[PDB]
């Protein structure tokens, strides 16, 4: 309890989520559905 | 000591004792919207057919020329004039003014001044009554939508003929050709606006249900159960806690809307910001920013186009493209 | 009479809203 | 009570999650990459959208023989 | 293109637009770190 | 920073806590200016790094390389880029200025002076000292006047500014004898905002541009001197609310009006926003289509004076609401288009039928066809042109971008002006927090009914 | 049960376990709502990422093919399937799951489980309102979205040719459904749809107005500049000045509310009535019983070649929808239309 | 339980519900007159 | 633990994490 900060937990979760949406948006221009 | 005429005038304007508060924004309230409403009523009743598209094809739009109120509409200004500010005095005749769509510019400009001054008048009464003034800030969303549909879209597309017809079937026509030329349904701002009105209906029903549910016995099956005490008492005992308890026990007990102030703030801001988003979406459509065009985006390993729902929407969009403003085109691709 | 009946209905709506604004019951209980 | 303000802040919750969540992640990765999703849920490959006998979009147009119809109309 | 003396630095150039978006998010990080007092 | 119980402001209103801490306030301001020049420099560097020279510069989605190129830095007599080193040096200078500005902002945000009157009376200020606020306003007005006069000096003596109206298709033109006629400039500022006059966007030559810049810089310097050496009049005191919230609201209204003006400029202007750098405007790419199909169908041997299209009006030529000869297509609304490749084709009568038949130059032909292909459509997810069209080209017009984004920013800033104006009025009056609950003003007047 | 002995059985133990305060409550409807809802959301999410629609619609509506969140959809079965419940064990799939997919069976799975999940969610609202001992006006309000769900996803395909004409569970397929009613049905012109539009727009209007008015008339209740910290559930006094709000809206709009009960019942009434009217209109269109045309206007247009209005224009744009869109939206009907008979005017 | 009915209740229609009902009837009228006339 | 909250949050967590890992694989698939 309190060994890792809740703010740091939320921050690393937000970094992972933003990077997840980023690679999702990147994968729209290449591969399947790239319209090319 | 208000023994001078303009001091008494400013006192009567500023006073809240009138049935409808006029105010210093009210001095532009009253004449602009009475002008707009008078021209609207007279045009909708007995206006001659208006050449909207500039190809000598007039839309009747007025009841006395043979249409009901569902299909009747004050037709937009002509395409020949564009957004060139053509009022009565710039017309050689009243007949010419009516043929080129002058009442549309009249009503639209006066309605724009009226809505901005209604914003200001809401703030003004808020100031004279000493409340918080952000009711006008909340009303800033439907007025944003009105400006975007009425003046900003004609500014972007180049002509007031592009604006919303003042009617119902004209509204449907404008909406359909809007989808045809801009793909509004597949735009995130429009999705935000649709989510905003859906959530507005949802949260309005939810708030009404939670307040009307959290009540105590004071009105029985009769008109009022006042036998305990009649009117003339300040006992506030409606309910405070059970509505929030029900809302917590509904799903997961951590959606904290115990603060009724926060609840009402969210209740106001969600549809307001979403209508802001869709109004800005329409204004962006004015400058041809369009929607998501994922047509022919799904292809197989051989590069052959695989159809999809977006392709079906594209087919419907081009179907409305090839029908609207029947004989307005001369040149292949459609440019504003 | 095609347009006249819609005229009656629209005038009735305007008269009803005008009377609801001005000839309304006064707001009692707060 | 465990109001979630103490589970997240403790490393005991993360030591049992530093491998299980990436385990599920790489499980989904291998599941999609090995073609198992295509095999279990009937999606054709990008190279198997059209067969040689037909070059237009498939139509079922049958009810009681629709299983054998989709069997012949799908990729072998 | 970027000039010759700076050509291999286009990778560290290419990420630089998003830094203002990282700035408001850093403000949110600091507010979480101070627990939104 | 501080917390909510000592200020009454929550985290999502934390910058309101700086309403009285002038040192931290100026620190946040200078860090913000550092952010602005950081975006400027980083976008310059990224945009040069992602630049293609042979492809025309408006097709890479480029918004501020046209801003430098309009000034005439690194561009030839046809809009050819030639070199990108001026863009590179501008970006690097902006990045370094961003570094030093952000250093100052961080320093004043953390260990700057909390309040300024106890150490720096020249920088110490409250929100009520009208003389000091007008002194600051005068300093900023002098700075802005010097900034406008700097552009004047560049256009006059520094060999810059790209005239798109120069013969041959535009050139970097040194502006000699700019038109400083007060009647002309005031006629530009007081004319109609509609399509007949265009208000402020219908400026069509660098002579009027630099004359208006001379006028604005001159009045800005003199107004700075005036506000430094004066104090607001009693009518100004009685009409205005003097607080930091009210000042912000006035500035927000002004900058929202500026944003709407910039939106209309990016969409309609063709002189201060060159089409060679920004792509076609609204009227062109449609008037360009009309003129190109006009010249194609007269090359095929038809009689374009005959025309007489589907509705009996004319497939190529038409008479406008006034007697000038204009294009007969659906682009009969854009007949007030004035562009570089139509004016030698245009005379007092109209579109000059004889010049249409004989005098059409191949550069006008190429420019019109290219403006047809790169229309200001485009969709928000890139993709091609019309929303019904398909994945064929990757181009969205920078004019469309600079119009849509700036309208959005201007509209939110109008809303923010309304918010801060109402809040400033309610704060000066005192009932910003709510109703006092022991003497409510409603029971102070008689009922309506 | 009226001071009786009430001998305890397994029912009382089960009721005592179900009616307990937990993180998420279960109750009796948890026997239905939890599995039905979890299966509905899981089926839609699985069909939107892996289950293709190449076989039934001849298109791609899943993430595994090149579709986005705004493109993938759990698609309906083919029109030749008619109105089969389309079980995995039925004559269609014959017990085979991997071909129960790509045949529209997952659409019927999601639709049936969603309908029963909505049933369980109203039962949820009812029994929780019983536990908190409050009136179920929330269930009264929720009766309208499920009326819309039934009239749209069940009644309309049941009255038309089959599930193919129902909306597929997605985004762009819903947009196709919208344009389908636009062109094939002229759903904007239907008076019940006009009532539904009025109800939703008025409900959003009430939402914004009520929130803004309460949040701008909320008294002081303290000394801090933040108003949200001034709210206290312990005090019984009202948070906002209703007399001030009534005076403000009476002098701005001309009419204003005087009763909190009537205000909140209006906020309850407007969307429910609008959504029920829209449900009735879609029930009307389930039988192809349209408000498509106006007899006087079509006769006047036929006998007058220079009389045209926005209604005539709308009819023409509907024909644009049908002629240029049914050819690909209905592959079972085999529209091999030459594109010189389609209505297509000048240039465009 | 006797000759007169103790369950008798009188009807109450205040002016607000009057105006709401009249507005309802005339809005239904303007909505459906155009369609019945057809 | 294996309580009601545990079961609910795991029924929402495990397949969503599986689907995210799946789609992150799906992003790098090319024709
Ligand atoms: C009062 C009643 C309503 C008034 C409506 C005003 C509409 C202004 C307009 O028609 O807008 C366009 C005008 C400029 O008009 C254009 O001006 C152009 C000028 O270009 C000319 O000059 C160019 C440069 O050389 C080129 O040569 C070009 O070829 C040539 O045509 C042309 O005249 C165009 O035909 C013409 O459309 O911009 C401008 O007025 C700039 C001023 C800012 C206007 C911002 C509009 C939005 C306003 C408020 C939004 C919020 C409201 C509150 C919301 C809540
Ligand atoms: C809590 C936590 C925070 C949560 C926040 C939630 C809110 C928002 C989340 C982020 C929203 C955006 C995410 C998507 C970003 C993206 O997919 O990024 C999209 C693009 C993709 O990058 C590249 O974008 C290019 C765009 O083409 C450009 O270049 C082309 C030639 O190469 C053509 O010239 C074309 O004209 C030109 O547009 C190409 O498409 C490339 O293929 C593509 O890789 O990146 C970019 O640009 C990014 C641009 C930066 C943002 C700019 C904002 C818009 C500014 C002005 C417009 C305003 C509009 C208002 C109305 C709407
Ligand atoms: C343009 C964005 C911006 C800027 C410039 C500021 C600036 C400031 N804010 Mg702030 N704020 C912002 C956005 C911004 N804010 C937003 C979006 C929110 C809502 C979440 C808040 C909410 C908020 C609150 C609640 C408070 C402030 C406060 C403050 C002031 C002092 C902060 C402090 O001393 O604590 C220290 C902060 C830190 C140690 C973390 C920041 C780390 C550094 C400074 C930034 C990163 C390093 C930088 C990149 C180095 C540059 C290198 C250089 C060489 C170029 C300060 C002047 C405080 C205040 O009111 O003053 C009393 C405070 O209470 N703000
Ligand atoms: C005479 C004193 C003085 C001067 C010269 C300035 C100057 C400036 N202030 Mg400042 N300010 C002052 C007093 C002064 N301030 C005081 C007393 C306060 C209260 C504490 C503030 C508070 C303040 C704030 C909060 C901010 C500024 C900002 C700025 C800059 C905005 C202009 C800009 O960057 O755009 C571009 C500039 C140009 C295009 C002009 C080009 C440069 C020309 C050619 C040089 C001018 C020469 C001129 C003759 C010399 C100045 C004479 C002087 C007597 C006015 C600018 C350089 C803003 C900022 O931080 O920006 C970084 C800002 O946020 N000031
Ligand atoms: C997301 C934030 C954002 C971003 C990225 C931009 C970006 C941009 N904006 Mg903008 N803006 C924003 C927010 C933003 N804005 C908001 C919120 C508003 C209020 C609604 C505005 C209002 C606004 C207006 C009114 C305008 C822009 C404009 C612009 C463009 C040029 C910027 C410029 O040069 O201005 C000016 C920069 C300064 C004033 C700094 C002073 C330095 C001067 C210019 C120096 C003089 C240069 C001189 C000639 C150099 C010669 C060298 C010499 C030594 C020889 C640019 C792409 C312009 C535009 O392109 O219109 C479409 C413009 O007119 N914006
Ligand atoms: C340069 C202009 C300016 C300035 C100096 C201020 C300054 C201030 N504002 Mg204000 N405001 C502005 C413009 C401005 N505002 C505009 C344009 C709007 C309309 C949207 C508002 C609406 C507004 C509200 C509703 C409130 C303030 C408040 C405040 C005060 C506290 C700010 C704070 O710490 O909040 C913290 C900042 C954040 C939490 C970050 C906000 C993130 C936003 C909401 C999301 C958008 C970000 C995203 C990247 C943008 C997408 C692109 C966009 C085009 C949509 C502060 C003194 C508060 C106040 O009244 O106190 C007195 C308050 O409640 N402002
Ligand atoms: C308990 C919650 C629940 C509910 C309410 C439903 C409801 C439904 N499911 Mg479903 N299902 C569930 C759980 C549930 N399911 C679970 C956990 C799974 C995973 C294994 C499934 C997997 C599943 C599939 C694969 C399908 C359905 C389908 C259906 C629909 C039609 C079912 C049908 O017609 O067959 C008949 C069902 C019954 C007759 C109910 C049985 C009750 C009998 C009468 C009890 C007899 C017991 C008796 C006491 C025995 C002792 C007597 C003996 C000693 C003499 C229906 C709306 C189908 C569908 O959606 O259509 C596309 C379908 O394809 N379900
Ligand atoms: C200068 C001001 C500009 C505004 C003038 C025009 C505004 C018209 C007035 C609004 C309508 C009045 C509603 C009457 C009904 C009425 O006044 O009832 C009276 C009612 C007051 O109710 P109470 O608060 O007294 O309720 C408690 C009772 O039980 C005890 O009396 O007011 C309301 O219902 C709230 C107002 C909602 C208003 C809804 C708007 C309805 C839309 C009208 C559309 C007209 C048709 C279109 C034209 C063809
Ligand atoms: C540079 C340039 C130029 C120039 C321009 C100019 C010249 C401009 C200007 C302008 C101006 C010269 C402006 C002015 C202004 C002002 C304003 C805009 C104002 C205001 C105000 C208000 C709005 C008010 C309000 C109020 C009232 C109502 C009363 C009481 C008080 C108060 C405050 C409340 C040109 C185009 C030529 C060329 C190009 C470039
Ligand atoms: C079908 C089927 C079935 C069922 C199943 C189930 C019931 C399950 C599931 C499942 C699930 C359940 C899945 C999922 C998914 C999900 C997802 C995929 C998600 C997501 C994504 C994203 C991208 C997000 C983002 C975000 C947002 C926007 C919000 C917040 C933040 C975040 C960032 C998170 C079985 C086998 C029985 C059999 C029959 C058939
Ligand atoms: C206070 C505060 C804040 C704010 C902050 C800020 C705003 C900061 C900043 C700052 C800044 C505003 C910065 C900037 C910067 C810059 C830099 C640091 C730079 C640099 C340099 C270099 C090293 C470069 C290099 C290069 C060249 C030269 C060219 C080519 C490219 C390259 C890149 C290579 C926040 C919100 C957080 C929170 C609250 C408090
Ligand atoms: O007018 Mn109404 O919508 Ca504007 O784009 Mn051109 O013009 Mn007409 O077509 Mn497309
Ligand atoms: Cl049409
Ligand atoms: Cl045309
Ligand atoms: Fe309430
Ligand atoms: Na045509």
């Amino acid at each position: 309890i309190g060994r890792i900060p809740l703010w740091l937990v939320g921050t690393v979760v937000g970094l992972l989520a933003i990077g997840l949406l980023a690679i999702f948006f990147y994968g729209s221009y290449v591969g399947l559905g790239s319209s090319l | 000591e208000n023994t001078s005429l303009w001091a008494r005038f400013c006192e009567w304007i500023t006073s809240t004792e009138n049935r409808l508060y006029i105010g210093w924004f009210g001095v532009i309230m009253i004449p602009t919207l009475l002008t707009a409403i008078s021209v609207y009523i007279i045009a909708f009743i007995a206006a001659p057919p208006v050449d909207i598209d500039g190809i000598r094809e007039p839309v009747s739009g007025s009841l006395l020329y043979g249409n009901n109120i569902i299909t009747g509409a004050v037709v937009p200004t002509s395409n020949a004039i564009g957004l060139h500010f053509y009022p009565i005095w710039e017309a050689a005749s009243l007949d010419e003014w009516l043929y080129n769509g002058g009442p549309y510019q009249l009503v639209v400009c006066h309605f724009f001044l009226g809505v901005c001054c209604y914003m200001g008048r809401e703030w003004e009464l808020s100031y004279r009554l000493g409340m918080r003034p952000w009711i006008a800030v909340a009303y800033s969303a439907p007025v944003a939508a009105a400006t975007a549909v009425f003046i900003i879209y004609p500014i972007g597309q180049g002509s007031f003929s592009d604006g919303m017809p003042l009617g119902i079937s004209g509204t449907f026509n404008f909406m359909i050709v809007f989808q045809a030329e801009h793909n509004i349904l597949m735009h995130p701002f429009h999705m935000f606006g649709v989510a905003g009105v859906f959530g507005g209906s949802l949260f309005s029903a939810m708030h009404g249900s939670l307040v009307t549910s959290s009540l105590i016995r004071e009105t029985t099956e009769n008109e009022s159960a006042n036998a305990g005490y009649k009117f003339g008492q300040e006992e506030e005992t409606y309910n405070i806690v059970a509505a929030h308890g029900y809302f917590g026990r509904l799903i997961f007990q951590y959606a904290s809307f115990n603060n009724s102030r926060s609840l009402h703030f969210f209740l106001a801001v969600w549809p307001v910001v979403c209508i802001w988003l869709t109004a800005l979406g329409i204004s962006t459509m004015a400058f041809n920013l369009n929607g998501f065009n994922f047509n022919q985006s799904v292809v197989d390993s051989n590069g052959r186009v695989l159809n999809t729902w977006a392709d079906i929407i594209n087919r419907a969009n081009l179907g409305m493209e090839v029908m609207h403003e029947r004989n307005a085109h001369n040149f292949p691709l459609d440019l504003a | 009479m095609e347009a006249l009946v819609y005229t009656f209905l629209l005038i009735g709506t305007l008269g009803i809203i005008f009377f609801s604004i001005f000839f309304r019951e006064p707001p009692r209980i707060a | 009570e465990r109001p979630f303000s103490d589970i997240l802040t403790s490393i005991r919750y993360w030591v049992i999650h530093s491998i299980t969540v990436p385990s599920l992640f790489i499980a989904g990765w291998l599941f999609v990459s090995t073609g198992l999703a295509y095999d279990v849920f009937g999606s054709p490959r990008p190279n198997e959208y059209f067969t040689e006998d037909r070059q237009d979009a498939p139509l079922i147009t049958d009810r009681f023989n629709a299983l054998e119809q989709v069997k012949k109309l799908s990729a072998q | 293109k970027l000039p010759e003396a700076y050509a291999p630095f286009s990778p560290i150039v290419d990420v630089l637009p998003i830094i203002p978006v990282l700035f408001i998010l850093l403000a949110f990080v600091w507010q979480a770190s101070v627990s939104f007092r | 920073g501080r917390d909510q119980e000592t200020t009454g402001f929550a985290w999502w209103a934390g910058n309101a806590r700086l309403i009285n801490l002038s040192g931290k306030l100026l620190g946040a301001h200078v860090a913000h200016a550092g952010l602005i020049v950081f975006w400027a420099g980083a976008m310059n560097l990224f945009e040069v790094s992602h630049f293609v020279p042979e492809k025309p510069m408006y097709e890479q989605g480029l918004i501020l390389l046209p801003h430098i190129a309009t000034l005439g830095y690194g561009v030839g007599p046809g809009g050819e880029v030639l070199d990108t080193f001026p863009y590179f040096v501008s970006g690097v200078l902006h990045l370094i200025s961003s570094a030093v500005l952000g250093f100052g902002g961080v320093y004043h945000s953390l260990i700057g002076p909390e309040t300024l009157e106890e150490s720096y009376p020249f920088f110490g200020y409250v929100w009520k000292d009208k003389n000091k606020m007008t002194n600051i306003l005068g300093y900023h007005l002098i700075i802005l006047g010097c900034g406008a006069w700097l552009l004047v000096l560049k256009a006059l003596y520094f060999g810059g500014v790209y005239d798109t109206w120069a013969p041959g298709g535009g050139d970097v033109r040194i502006i000699s004898n700019p038109t400083t006629n007060a009647a002309i400039i005031f006629g530009y500022i007081v004319k109609s905002p509609f399509g007949g006059d265009g208000w402020i966007v219908s400026v069509d030559n660098l002579e009027d541009i630099i004359g208006g810049h001379i006028w604005i810089g001159t009045l800005c310097i003199l107004g700075g001197i005036w506000h430094i050496y004066t104090t607001p009049w009693p009518w100004a005191r009685r009409a205005f609310v003097w607080s930091g919230e009210a000042y912000l609201s006035y500035s927000l209204a002004a900058v929202s009006l500026m944003g709407f003006t910039a939106c209309c400029f990016a969409w309609f202007n063709n002189t201060a926003y060159p089409s060679e750098f920004y792509g076609p405007t609204g009227p062109e790419a449609s008037q360009a289509q009309a003129f190109t199909f006009l010249v194609r169908d007269q090359r095929l041997g038809a009689n374009v004076a005959s025309a007489q299209g589907p509705t009996g009006l004319g497939k190529y030529l038409m008479r406008s609401p006034t007697g000038e000869i204009i294009f007969g297509g659906e682009t009969m609304r854009f007949w007030d288009f004035r562009g570089p490749w139509v004016e030698p084709l245009r005379g007092p009568s109209g579109l000059d039928l004889v010049k249409l038949k004989n005098d059409i130059q191949p550069w006008q032909e190429r420019r019109a066809a290219e403006y047809m292909t790169h229309a200001p459509l485009g969709s928000l997810n890139s993709v091609g042109g019309v929303a019904t069209e398909i994945n064929a080209v990757n181009f969205v017009s920078p004019r469309s971008w600079l119009a849509t984004s700036h309208f959005c920013l201007g509209f939110f800033f109008f809303v923010g002006h309304l918010w801060h104006a109402g809040r400033a009025r309610a704060a000066a009056a005192g009932f910003e927090k709510g109703i006092d609950r022991v003497d409510e003003p409603v029971l102070s007047m008689r009922p309506l009914d | 049960i009226g001071t009786y002995q009430e001998k305890r059985t397994w029912f009382d133990d089960a009721d005592d376990w179900l009616r307990q305060d937990r993180f998420v409550f279960v109750g009796w409807s948890g026997l239905l709502l939890l599995p039905c809802a979890y299966f509905a959301v899981g089926g839609w999410l699985t069909g939107c990422t892996f289950v293709t629609s190449w076989y039934t619609h001849g298109l791609a509506s899943s993430y595994i093919e090149g579709c986005n969140f705004l493109t993938a959809a759990v698609s309906t079965p083919a029109n030749s399937l008619g109105h089969s419940l389309l079980f995995v064990w039925g004559p269609e799939a014959q017990g085979d799951l991997t071909r129960w997919f790509q045949l529209g069976g997952l659409w019927a799975f999601v639709a049936l489980h969603g309908a029963f999940g909505l049933i369980g969610f109203m039962l949820r609202q009812f029994e929780i309102a019983r536990s908190v001992n409050l009136r179920p006006y929330n269930a009264i309000a929720f009766s309208a979205p499920i009326a819309v769900f039934v009239s749209v996803f069940l009644i309309y395909p049941l009255g038309q040719s089959g599930w193919f004409f129902a909306p597929s569970f997605g985004v762009a397929s819903i947009f196709r459904f919208i344009l389908f009613f636009q062109g094939f049905h002229n759903w904007t012109l239907n008076p019940f749809h006009m009532m539904g539009v009025a109800g939703v727009l008025g409900a959003a209007l009430l939402c914004a107005i009520h929130g803004a008015t309460v949040e701008n008339t909320l008294f002081e209740d303290g000394d801090g500049a933040n108003t949200f910290r001034a709210f206290n559930p312990t005090q019984a006094e009202e948070t906002y000045s209703m007399v001030t709000a009534n005076r403000f809206w009476s002098q701005i709009f001309g009419v204003a509310f005087s009763n909190k009960r009537w205000l909140h019942f209006f906020m309850l009434f407007v969307p429910v009535t609008g959504l029920w009217m829209s449900a009735l209109g879609v029930v009307g269109l389930a039988l192809n019983l349209r408000a498509y045309d106006f007899v006087s206007q079509e006769i006047r247009a036929a006998e007058d070649p220079e009389f045209e209005t926005f209604y005539t224009k709308n009819i023409l744009l509907n024909e644009g929808i049908r002629a240029w869109m049914a050819a690909q939206d209905q592959p079972h009907e085999k529209l091999t239309l030459p594109e010189e008979v389609l209505p297509r005017g000048n240039a465009l | 339980m006797a000759r007169p009915n103790p369950n008798k209740q009188v009807v109450e229609l205040n002016r607000s519900s009057l105006y709401w009902g009249l507005l309802l009837i005339f809005v239904l009228a303007v909505l459906f007159s155009s369609y019945i006339f057809n | 633990i294996f309580t009601v909250r545990w079961l609910a949050i795991h029924a929402i967590a495990v397949p969503t994490i599986f689907f995210l890992g799946a789609i992150t694989a799906m992003q790098f698939i090319q024709r």
